[PDB]
Parts: C-alpha cells; structure tokens; sequence
C-alpha cells in the first residue's frame, strides 16, 4: 500500500492546490472549462441532500449524524423527503424483496446527477441476513452504488467519513472537461 | 476441431449459467454506454461473462452498468479513442471484442473519418496485435460503396464512412464478424423517439418524405440484435461472415407512423395529426440546420440533416446474406413490443380513462413482396 | 386406504369443480383491467392464454382438499391483483421472462454442461 | 507493473496469460513483504539445560497457551504455536 | 497418532460427509468421503459388518491424493503432426464419429480397472447398435466361465470366512491382493482355530500357515486326496478354497478351475459353498455379470479399426499390437499409459464424482455417490457414450440414470437390489504378482499418480537400503 510521504520528503512537496485538475491547462479554452468545471463541483459538493430513507437499524445512526454531536448540516447536508429534490440516497438497512421494487422506483425518480451511499452490512452485501429467503443480497444488485460504508451499524463518524468521500468524489467529476475532448 | 486456447481450469466454463457462472468469455464492449450497449451488456451479464467496459467520458454515465453483472465481473477502463496505449490496456486479456462505437452526427473533435473508419480500424488493428480470438462490428444495412443522396445534399456521409469502416475492419481483422442492423428500436432509441418528439412535428403535423409512402423499413427490436451479438460471440462458426439484422415484417414508413399515432392516442380526429410531404415545406429543413448548429452537445429531438437522410432511404435487405434466424434469434414483431414502448408517450395521459373509453388501435398492414414492386413501379 | 377428514371449503368434487370455474370467471373478467392498470408488455389475448396455460398445470389433481387449497391460493392472488398491491414486477413474474430457455435434448445439455 | 508478477508467500500467482490479471490493470496487488517463514527462521534457537522447557509466546496471558517441549532428541525443537526453536546442549 | 498427508487440511464441523464405496480394491469397502468446498479432503471407513468391518486398507485410504494429479480436464485429439491438442466437446465427438463411420463395424471395446457398471453397459449397448460384439475386459479369465455366476465370486461371503476352519490359498497373497479379506482370515485364525495352507511362492500372511509348495501338480494332489492336508479339508466343518483371480487368467487356469470346482462339491456342506474366487478389480465382476467377454486379447484378435479404452490404464494393450490403421479412443479420468497411446482422449469423472454401481468380489452391488463436481470439462463416463451415439446416429434407449438403471434391471434383476447378495449355489509352477509391500501401493492409475504413495515407496526402499548398509 502506498504509504504517506515522510516529513522531510513532504517538506519539499508543493502546496497541493484546491482544484484536482491543477492549473496546467495548455489553452485558454481548456483552462476556462477546468475552472468552470470546479464551479459546478463546488456547487454540487457543497449541498448534498439525502432522501431520508431510513429502512432499518442503520437508520437510527443515520439520525445521529444529524444530531448536534456531528451535525451533518455543517457540511451543507440537509435531509429532504421528496425524491425529486433529493440528490443523494443513503440506503441504510436490509433491502428485502418486498422493498426492492420500491427502492428502484424511488431511485429512478431521483433526478441526475444522483449518487447512492450504502450504509452498513445489510445494504452492502446482505449483511447478517445474507442467506435469508427474502433478502436482496446487497443493494448494488438493484441500484448502482457510489460509496460503501461498512459497519453494523456504521459509527456516526464512520458515516461522516463516508459522506466526505462522496464530496471528494463529487469534487473530481470531469463533466465539462470531458465534453471538450468529446 | 478448434484448438482450446488455454487449458487453465480457472478459465473454463463453470456453473448453471446464472450470474455466478462463467462463460469463459472475457469481453470488451467499446461503446457500452450507448443505446445498444445497455442491452448487450445486460445480456452478457446474465450468462456470467466477465466484461471490460471502456468509457471515454466521466464515470457517472457508465457507473449504471455495474448493476448488470456480478461482483468482479464488470470493470471500467478510461480510454481515449485516439491513444492506442489506452486501448491496448483494455484488450490485452480479452477473448472477444465488440465495437459499438459510432455516431449519428459529426463533432468538433471527431469527424466520421475519425470514428467510423479510422477509429474502428484502430480498435481492430490493436485487437489483432493482442491476440483476441473473436471480433464483432456493426454497420448499416443499406451500406453501399457510394450511396446517392435522396433529399439532403450531404446526407450520405454517414453511410459512406460506415461502408469504408466495414472494409478496413475486414482488412485488419480478417475473421471479424459483421452484423448489419437496420433501424434499431426499443427504448432510449432514436427511431420511436425521433418520431414522437416535439421537434419532429410542426405544431401537430408530420413532414414525411413523399408522405413516407415510398420508404419501406424492417425495424428490429434492440434486444433481438443484442441476442444476435452474443450468440455470434459464443459460436466460432459465425466468424468472418456478414449478418443482416432485420425484423420479420416490412412496413411502409407512412404505415408505421400512422400506427404509432394511433397507439399514442394522437389520432387526427381529436388530436389533429396530419402528414405533409416533406418536399413541400422548406421550414422543416431549416429546423434541422438551425438545430444542428445551435446545440453544442447533441441535437435536440435527435433532429439533424444526417438523421433525415436515414429516414428517406428504404431498407434494402440483400438476398443470400445470412440473417439472425441463422444465429437462432427469434425475432420479436413490432406489434408485440411497440405498444408498450409508447405507453409513456401517450397523449392525454392524465385522463384516468374508464375501461373501453379508448379503443384498441388497428394494427399496421405490412407490405407484400409483390406490392413493393408495384409501389416502386 | 381411506381416512375421515375435515373438509376445507367443499364437500364434493362437483362443488370443487364449481368453485374452480368461478375462479376462472373472475380472472377472465379481470384481464382487461390488469392490462390497463399495469405498465407491462403483455396484451389481453396473451394473458388470457396464460390463464388457460396454468389452470392446465394442475390437470391431474384429484384430491378435493388439494383442489380447495389451490382455489384458496388462486383466489388470494386475484384479490391482490384486483387490487394493485401486486406491483408491475410481480404480475410479469407469471411469465419468467428473464429466464431464457434451457435446451432439453441430451446433446445440447451435454455440450452446455450440467 | 512489478506487483502483478510478484509471487506471494503462500505461493500463488496468476499466470502471465491468465485473464484474471485483468482485475489489476486499474488497481494494485499488495503482496506482503514480511514473510513469516523467513522472520521466524532468522531468530536463533534458545540453548537450554533442563530436559523440558515451556514456551507461552513470551508474554503470558497475551501469548499463546503454555506448551511444554521435550529436548531429548538432538535436533532443535520447534514450538507448535509461535515457531520458536529450542535446543539442549 | 494422526494422518500425515491430511495434516491440518480442515476441521470436522466444516466437513460434509458423503457415504460412498471404494473401488481401488475388489472388496468394495464402504466409505465416507469427507468433502468441503468441492474437494475430497480424506477418506474414512464407514461401518458395515458384512463387508467393511470398520477397517480400511491403505490403498483405499490414501488414494485421495491421486484424484488431484495427472487428471484429464479437456477433450484431446491427435493432430496430423502427432501431438495432442485440447478441443471442444462438439469437435471431439464429431472427430471420433468420423472414425466410427469409416471403421465400418470393426469396433472393439476394452473395459478397464476402475470402470463403472453403468458406463460399461453403455459401452456394450453403443457397440451393439453398431453391430459389433467384441466387448471384453482387461483381465483374462477361464473361457466359458461367465455361464455360472458362482464361477467368479467369493461364494463364501466375506463375513462367512471368519467362521472358516480349513482354508487353502492357491496362488493368492490376500494380505496384499485384498487385505480386508486377510483381516477376516486372521480373525478366524485367532478365534476359530483356523488351519491354513498355500500353493505358490513362499509369503508371509501375518500368521502361521503351511506352504505345500509352488508346483502346479499340487492342486491335483490335494484334490486327489493323497496329500496330507487333503485330510484336513475333508474333516473340517467349514472348509473353503480360495484361488487368486490371477491364476485363473493363466493358461492352465481352466484345468485348475475344474479340479477345485469339482473338489468343492465333495466338501460342500449344508448352507456353505467352499469354492471361492478372489477378484482384484471392481470392474471385473460387473463386466462378466453384464455379458462381457474376458481378456484383452479378445479385442486384439479382432484387429479393429477403432478401439475404446474405457478407463483401461493397464499396460496390457500396446500401440504395436494394434493394426497400423486404428483409432484408439480413451475414456478415462487420469492421463496415463492408457492415454499415452490414445488418438482421441475424452475426459471422464473419477469415482468420487460419478454415481455408479460397482459389484464387489462377493457379488454385492453397491452405489457410489458424487461428493465432488468433476473438474474442467470432464463429464461422467456413460454421458459421453450416450452423447457419442447421437453424433453417430443411433440414440440409446435411455437419457437419464434411472432410465439406464432399468436397462440393468432387465439384463440382471439382482443388480438393482443394492446392498444385498443372491447365493449362486454350485460352481461348475504357480507364480503371483503383488507379493511385496513395495508392489502394493502402485497398482492403479489413481494410486500411481498419488504423491503420498510415492513417499511410501521411497520410505520402504529407504529402510531396506539402510538396513543392508549397517550389516
Ligand atoms: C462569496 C464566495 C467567496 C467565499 C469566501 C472565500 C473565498 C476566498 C478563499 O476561499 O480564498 C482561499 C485562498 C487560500 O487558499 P490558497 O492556499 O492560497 O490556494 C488556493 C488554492 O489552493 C489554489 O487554487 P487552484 O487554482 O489550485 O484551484 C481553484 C481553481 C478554481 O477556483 C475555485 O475553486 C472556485 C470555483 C471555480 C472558479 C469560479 C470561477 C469560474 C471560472 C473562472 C475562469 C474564468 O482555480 C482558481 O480559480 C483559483 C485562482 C484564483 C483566482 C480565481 C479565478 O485565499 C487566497 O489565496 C486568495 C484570497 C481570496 C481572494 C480574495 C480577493 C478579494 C477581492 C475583492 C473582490
Ligand atoms: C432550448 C432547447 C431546450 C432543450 C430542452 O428543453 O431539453 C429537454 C427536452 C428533451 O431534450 P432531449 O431529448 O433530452 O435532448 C437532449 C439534448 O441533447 C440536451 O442537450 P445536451 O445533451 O447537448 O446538453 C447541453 C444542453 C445545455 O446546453 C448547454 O450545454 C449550453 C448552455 C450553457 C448555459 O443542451 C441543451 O439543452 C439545448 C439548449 C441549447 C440552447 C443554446 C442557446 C444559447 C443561448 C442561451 C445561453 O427538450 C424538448 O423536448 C423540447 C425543447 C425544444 C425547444
Ligand atoms: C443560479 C446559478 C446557476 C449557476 C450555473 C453555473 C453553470 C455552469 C455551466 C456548466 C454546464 C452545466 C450544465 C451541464 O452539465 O452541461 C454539460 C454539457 C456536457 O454534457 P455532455 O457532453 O452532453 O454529456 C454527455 C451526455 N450524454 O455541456 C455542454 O454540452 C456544453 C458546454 C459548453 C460550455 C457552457 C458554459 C456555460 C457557462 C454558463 C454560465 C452561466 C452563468 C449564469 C448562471
Ligand atoms: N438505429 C441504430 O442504432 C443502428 C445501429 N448502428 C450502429 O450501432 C452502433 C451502436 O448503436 P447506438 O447505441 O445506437 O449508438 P449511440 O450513439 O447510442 O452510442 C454510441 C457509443 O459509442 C461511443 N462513441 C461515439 N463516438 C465515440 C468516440 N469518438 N470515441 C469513443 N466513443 C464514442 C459513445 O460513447 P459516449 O456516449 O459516452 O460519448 C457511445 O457509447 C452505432 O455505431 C451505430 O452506427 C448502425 C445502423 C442502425
Ligand atoms: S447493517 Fe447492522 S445496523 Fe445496519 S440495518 Fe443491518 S443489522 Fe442493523
Ligand atoms: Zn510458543
């Protein structure tokens, strides 16, 4: 595994910079799109609206992320009810067969760009009920998953770390910069 | 007796065929994000195939395919069509390569020369170097050495490139399979939507070339085409041959469009549907010309002069070239599928009709072989 | 080899035959509603065949109590389909569309493997 | 890269023609470098005088169960759990 | 004390137990093959008073390594240059089918050592559909012996021997040929006060026994009553005569089989059948019971243009003895000398991956069960022959095992009644192989491929080398 740089070696490395695309763009047009691409990502990154799914006993720890101790809202994360206004879905709990068509539909109704987070073992791979006769073995069978948060339930910080991974994943989208090459 | 390429047991067919099975096929679907790709990839995922899905754009578009397969059976690989070093990485372990790369229009970075003939050659040439056993390519059915225009002065460029791309493919990868579909449809398509879109109309109308009465088509359901691609992939007998992917019945373009607007409840009696002759109104050609210019990413409503020329040309299914029936596919008729395709495009869909308040539409009338002789004089 | 038992719904095969036909009525009446209220590819004629095809599955059944149970379960689905508690997916579950044909001939199975 | 062809301590590696290397084109194959078979071999044996000795993994309740070893034979004797070697001379 | 080859491989609770039978030896000892995640870990003895007795000879116990080496995985075909290449099934069966049509009826088959009854029957039917009738086995035997089922069985059941009182061993070292029988003789010797004698080379049986000498004429002497031991057999209340199946195969065998089979009728006592033939292959009894001819020379003498070696990995057949125009098709599990000559190798499944009927020496039909899936593209032995008829055009009457079993039910009704025996009533210089322990381990393809049995051979040789060195 790639280990972190030592202090002395890191003592020379240049400051990272904010944009993951750097300021090394050859042309003006490319550079403007790169900077303009950051503006989109800065927007979507800032305000990520979950859907308030809350299926099973991960759902309780999905409340304590909104509790004052950790305060999801500090990061611009605001819970919402309608899937139209919701941007992210946190599938937290055991997605049984009876639910499975309902999650698919609710996910479909969510407008793009939509990212899915899988909370806990139940939604990751079927978890403790993996072999049950009425459990979908992981929600990735039904909807694409963008971040997997392990745990049972994941700690509140663990989910917070998951959300920040989604911000970083959002931060590095190349929606515009890849249109130029296309 | 075809030699077995590798006897390593881990790389042999195993299991009942479900998602956890394995076909011994390691495919690489170039252009899996497109319309056809969604259906090819899913059919592969059912069998147990391991697929690499190269994608040029942002991962967001292709991430939805991860659901198609099973764990570790779907892998993405960013690549640039011009850079061969990128492509080699995605074809250095494959047994099958499928080339669904193409466009209905040109771009600022990719003219039809770069995509259909130069691009497809590069994928095929690199594949031969790596040692891919099988290869599959797509091309239009009406492909011709020099196709004459019918209504647009430059509407035949797309077919010209497709023909030329077909030859270079056979040049680089001599035992490549070629499947020649014609007017694929069935969802997220550009045939049943290109005729249901607002742009295509003129406030309620439908400018069709000759009212569509001199155009005959054999549309094929996309799933049947995808089944053909996979069946051709499982069989070595199908290598190095041309296949024509056409439906079971032939319809006049006027006959089809009437039937849609009956299914869509957009009948002339109430809705106000009516068919121009496209030659009479020059406003329509301006819309495409304006539409192509204005939109940077993709034409709206699939409307642009290149697409117009596709509509005008009547399908020319050659005699003696194998069809998907040779590959064992059982073609779905339009009557089976289309009435379910157009349910979300129906007009006055907010009604909550009582049972029987909308009468079932009459089916379309195919065109007999003899009638085509008379229809064309 | 006979035993005394408690009847389920009916006392005679003729009454059982009578109940089963009613279940065919109610389904055959209901197909036009199911097509409208479910976004599924199948048409009335196709479905009306599926009703015929499956009532034929239980062709050799003889015991009245077994026929009662089939009619109890058979009726339960109809109420769950007369209502739209069953979702779009469940209705099409009667066709097994996703599962592709498995050849039956020996030579094909052998080549395909177990 | 290098890691693909590296052979793990358990002795497994994908053949250069095996397709399963495809999974590593966009990821890495961590092969642990601290092979236990060599580190334990490095530690020298412990000379004893008594006829039987015990090893508990070295830290009592944090080690492994206490096992006794008999040193009558000439060859240095390995502990079942920790792998340490003992010898009487 | 614990199994060294099996060391640390798994734990009991993990194991899924699969009751089966052994085939490396003719005794047909019951077995419990321990399986975990599609692999045979070990083999254990299943209790069965009548046959197994909870014991188990080593060759059965340590054949589980042989099933993981030198195994055939894919169909292979001789290219025009001379090498073998792996090919798909559809290609292979079609390639073999060309030979069959071009052969034009001059077909022959040779059952092997590990062959299966159900696979053997398919091989017979397939060759009959083509009209051919040269269906033999590898072991030779007395001509005309298949007429009576008592002529090739332990008419005194395995359990029945432990009551024996006077036993005559003619050209048989049961300590190695079939140890589980010897374990019963020693039980009689300890408890029932058994008197034993031998005719053949001097050996050790793990108990005192007289050696009458290796001369051929001895057997006629004992039968004639003139010999001293002849008094012992005629006085005992449960005499028995055991003759090795190897000797019967010898040229003299027919006369020897006649005298003792004639002599037993004098010794025959109410509910006791003295005559006893000791078999060494699980395939042999089943083959003779179905209608096979005996001896691999029954196939060479036909000069066939196509030959089927069904698990026939003995070196009895050689590519020289075949006509220069021949097509050898080997259907087996382990690539061995049998495959080394073959022109088209079709992989089969070993006994742990195929449900098959075997007939042990005493006549008990018993059923294996598949504990492990066959590896690679291997398939069951009879499935191939059933499939091979399609590409030749004469489909067999059956397409499932139960359909195949009923075909056996028509040829021989007793073969269906598993775990049972039907008494067969009356029966109508000697040198031996397999006299040393060194020769005990390497006798079968599975055993010959075993890494463990290589260690045992080296270990026995190692001690002998050191022993003479010190002296
Ligand atoms: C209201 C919104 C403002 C909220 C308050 C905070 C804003 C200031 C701040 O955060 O400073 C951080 C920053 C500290 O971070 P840093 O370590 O120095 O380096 C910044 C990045 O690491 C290095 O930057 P980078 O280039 O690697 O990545 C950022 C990327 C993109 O910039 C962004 O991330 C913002 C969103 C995209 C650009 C938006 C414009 C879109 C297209 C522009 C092209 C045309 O490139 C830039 O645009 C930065 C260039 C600076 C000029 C901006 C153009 O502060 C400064 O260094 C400058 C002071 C802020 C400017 C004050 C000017 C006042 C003028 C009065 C009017
Ligand atoms: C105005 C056209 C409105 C198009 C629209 O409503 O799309 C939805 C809807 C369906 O569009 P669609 O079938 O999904 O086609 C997707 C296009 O490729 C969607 O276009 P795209 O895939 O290339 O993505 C870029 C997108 C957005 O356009 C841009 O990327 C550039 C806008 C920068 C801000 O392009 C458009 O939506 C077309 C708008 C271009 C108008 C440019 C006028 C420039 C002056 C205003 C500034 O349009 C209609 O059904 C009727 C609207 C026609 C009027
Ligand atoms: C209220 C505050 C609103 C803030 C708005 C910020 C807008 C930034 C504009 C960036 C584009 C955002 C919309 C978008 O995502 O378009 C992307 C599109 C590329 O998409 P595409 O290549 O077609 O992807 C494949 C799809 N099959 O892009 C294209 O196709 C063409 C891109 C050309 C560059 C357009 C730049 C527009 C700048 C607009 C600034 C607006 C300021 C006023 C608001
Ligand atoms: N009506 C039909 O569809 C018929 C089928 N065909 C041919 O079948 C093929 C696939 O059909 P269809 O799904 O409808 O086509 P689509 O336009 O729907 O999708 C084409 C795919 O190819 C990719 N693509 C296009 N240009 C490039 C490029 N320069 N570099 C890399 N990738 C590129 C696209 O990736 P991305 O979108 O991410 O940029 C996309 O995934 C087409 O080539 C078509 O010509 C021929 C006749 C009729
Ligand atoms: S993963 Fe654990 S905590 Fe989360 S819903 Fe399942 S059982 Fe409850
Ligand atoms: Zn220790």
């Amino acid at each position: 595994q790639q280990t972190l740089p030592v202090a002395e070696v890191a003592q020379n490395l240049p400051k990272k910079g904010y944009s993951p695309f750097g300021t090394k763009q050859s042309s003006v047009a490319e550079w403007s799109l790169a900077r303009l691409d950051d503006l989109l990502n800065w927007g979507r990154k800032g305000s990520i609206w979950p859907l308030t799914f809350g299926l099973a006993c991960c759902a309780v720890e999905m409340m304590h992320i909104a509790a004052p101790r950790y305060d999801m809202d500090r990061y611009g994360v605001v819970f919402r009810a309608s899937p139209r206004q919701a941007d992210v879905i946190i599938v937290a709990g055991t997605l049984t067969n009876k639910m499975a068509p309902a999650l698919r539909k609710v996910y479909d109704q969510m407008p793009e760009p939509r990212w899915v987070i899988s909370m806990g073992s139940c939604a990751n791979g079927g978890g403790y009920y993996h072999y049950s006769y009425s459990v979908v073995r992981g929600c990735d069978r039904i909807i694409p998953v963008d971040i997997y948060v392990p745990g049972c339930p994941p700690t509140a910080e663990a989910l917070m770390y998951g959300v920040l991974q989604l911000q970083k994943k959002v931060k590095r989208m190349k929606t515009l910069q890849m249109w130029y090459r296309k | 007796p075809r030699p077995l390429k590798t006897t390593n047991p881990a790389a042999m067919k195993r299991g009942t065929g479900g998602r956890s099975s394995f076909n011994g096929i390691v495919a690489t679907v170039f252009g899996a994000t497109g319309f056809v790709g969604r259906y090819v990839c899913n059919k592969l995922g059912k069998s147990g195939t391991q697929m690499i899905l190269p994608y040029r754009g942002d991962d967001s578009d292709v991430i939805r395919l991860k659901v198609t397969g099973d764990l570790g059976q779907v892998l993405f690989h960013f690549y640039n069509l011009e850079d061969p070093a990128s492509i080699r990485d995605a074809v250095k372990h494959s047994n099958v390569v499928i080339n669904l790369v193409g466009r209905d229009f040109e771009t600022k970075n990719f003219k039809f020369k770069d995509v259909h003939v130069n691009g497809a050659e590069r994928i095929a040439r690199i594949a031969r170097e790596a040692g891919v056993e099988r290869f599959i390519h797509l091309s239009s059915l009406n492909v011709e050495a020099n196709p004459k225009d019918l209504y647009v002065k430059g509407g035949s460029e797309w077919l010209k490139s497709k023909y030329e791309g077909e030859l270079r493919v056979r040049d680089a990868f001599p035992n490549a399979t070629i499947i020649r579909p014609a007017d694929i449809y069935g969802s997220e398509d550009r045939f049943l939507r290109y005729y249901a879109h607002i742009w295509r109309r003129q406030f309620r109308s439908m400018p069709l070339w000759h009212k569509g009465e001199k155009t005959v088509k054999q549309p094929v359901y996309v799933s049947d085409v995808a089944q053909a691609i996979i069946n051709a992939a499982k069989d070595p007998d199908s290598a190095g041959r041309i296949y024509q992917a056409v439906g079971p019945k032939r319809y006049q373009l006027s006959e089809l469009v009437d039937w849609f607007h009956r299914l869509m409840r957009k009948d002339q009696k109430r809705w106000g549907y009516m068919r121009y002759d496209m030659r009479w109104d020059p406003t329509f050609l301006l819309k495409a010309k304006l539409n192509s210019f204005i939109c940077p990413g993709t034409p709206i409503g699939g409307l642009h002069p290149a697409r117009i020329e596709r509509e005008a040309v009547t399908d020319k299914v050659l005699t003696g070239v194998p069809t998907l029936e040779d590959l064992g596919v059982t073609l779905t008729t339009m009557e089976q599928q289309v009435p379910w395709e157009l349910r979300p495009y129906r007009a006055a869909l907010y009604y909550d009709a009582e049972l029987g308040e909308f009468e079932t539409p009459s089916p379309p009338k195919c065109i007999e072989a003899r009638d085509e002789l008379r229809l064309f004089a | 080899a006979v035993q005394q038992v408690r009847p389920i719904l009916s006392v005679d095969r003729e009454e059982a035959r009578k109940r089963a036909l009613n279940l065919y009525k109610a389904w055959y009446r209901q197909i036009p509603y199911i097509v409208m209220d479910y976004d599924i590819p199948m048409t009335v004629e196709q479905c009306r065949d599926k009703l015929r095809e499956e009532f034929v599955k239980h062709r050799n059944v003889t015991d009245i109590r077994v026929i009662d149970m089939l009619v109890i379960k058979g009726q339960m689905e109809l109420k769950e389909s007369v209502e739209i508690w069953k979702q779009k997916g469940h209705i099409m579950r009667y066709w097994k569309e996703s599962q592709d044909p498995k050849p039956t001939d020996f030579l094909s199975k052998f080549i395909q493997g177990v | 890269r290098g890691d693909i062809e590296k052979v793990t301590h358990t002795g497994q590696v994908f053949d250069k023609e095996d397709y399963r290397n495809a999974r590593f084109v966009n990821a890495k194959r961590y092969v642990n470098e601290n092979w236990g078979i060599k580190l334990i071999e490095e530690v020298p044996p412990k000379e004893c005088t008594e006829r039987v000795v015990f090893c508990d993994g070295g830290d009592g309740p944090l080690g492994h169960p206490k096992v006794y070893i008999n040193l009558d034979k000439p060859g240095n004797h390995i502990c079942g759990y920790c792998g340490l070697r003992f010898v009487k001379k | 004390l614990t199994n060294k080859p099996y060391s640390f491989v798994a734990r009991p609770w993990e194991i899924r137990k699969v009751s089966s039978i052994d085939v490396l030896d003719a005794v047909g000892s019951n077995i419990v093959v321990s399986t975990r995640t599609n692999e045979v870990l070990r083999i254990l003895p299943r209790e069965n008073e009548d046959v197994n007795e909870e014991w188990l000879a080593d060759k059965s116990r340590f054949a589980c390594d042989g099933l993981k080496r030198q195994r055939l995985v894919a169909p292979m075909v001789r290219m025009p240059n001379g090498e073998l290449q792996a090919v798909e099934w559809e290609g292979a069966l079609i390639a073999v089918a060309k030979a069959i049509k071009a052969a034009g009826g001059q077909i022959a088959g040779i059952s092997g050592q590990l062959a299966d009854l159900e696979a053997q029957v398919a091989l017979k039917d397939l060759l009959n559909r083509l009209g051919s009738e040269v269906v033999a086995t590898e072991q030779g035997f007395i001509a005309g012996g298949t007429d009576n089922r008592a002529n090739y069985l332990l008419n005194s059941t395995i359990a029945g021997l432990e009551e024996a009182d006077a036993v005559l061993l003619v050209g048989t070292n049961p300590r190695y040929e079939a140890p589980l029988v010897n374990t019963r003789l020693r039980k009689a010797y300890v408890h029932n006060e058994l008197q034993i004698a031998s005719i053949g080379p001097k050996i050790d049986l793990s108990y005192d026994h007289e050696n009458l000498g290796a001369d051929a004429a001895l057997v006629k002497d004992v039968c004639s009553g003139a010999h001293a031991f002849s008094k012992v057999l005629e006085g005992a209340k449960k005499p028995a005569i055991i003759i090795g199946a190897d000797l019967l195969e010898r040229a003299d065998g027919a006369a020897i089989h006649a005298t003792v089979a004639e002599y037993c009728k004098k010794l025959k006592k109410p509910n006791w059948n003295p005559f006893n033939v000791l078999q060494t292959n699980a395939a042999q009894v089943g083959a003779l019971d179905v209608g096979y001819k005996a001896g691999a020379q029954t196939a060479v003498k036909a000069q066939p243009k196509v030959l089927f070696l069904l698990n026939a990995d003995a070196g009895k057949v050689t590519r020289e003895q075949l006509p220069k125009d021949c097509f050898v098709v080997y259907i087996g599990s382990h690539g061995d000398n049998g495959a080394s000559i073959a022109d088209a190798v079709l992989p089969g499944a070993a006994y742990t991956e195929k449900q098959g009927i075997y007939v042990n020496t005493e006549g008990r039909p018993q059923q294996t069960l598949p504990g492990v899936s066959p590896p690679g593209m291997a398939r069951e032995d009879w499935k191939i022959l059933r499939a091979l008829s399609e590409v030749v055009g004469k489909p067999l009457p059956y397409d499932n095992l139960d359909e195949l079993r009923n075909r056996l039910e028509d040829v021989a009704p007793h073969l269906t009644r598993l775990g049972q025996l039907e008494p067969a009533g009356d029966a109508g210089a000697i040198d031996i192989k397999l006299k040393e322990l060194r020769d005990y381990f390497m006798t079968d393809a599975i055993s010959r491929a075993s890494p463990t049995m290589a260690k045992c051979i080296s270990a026995v040789n190692k001690q002998q080398r050191e022993n003479e060195a010190k002296q």
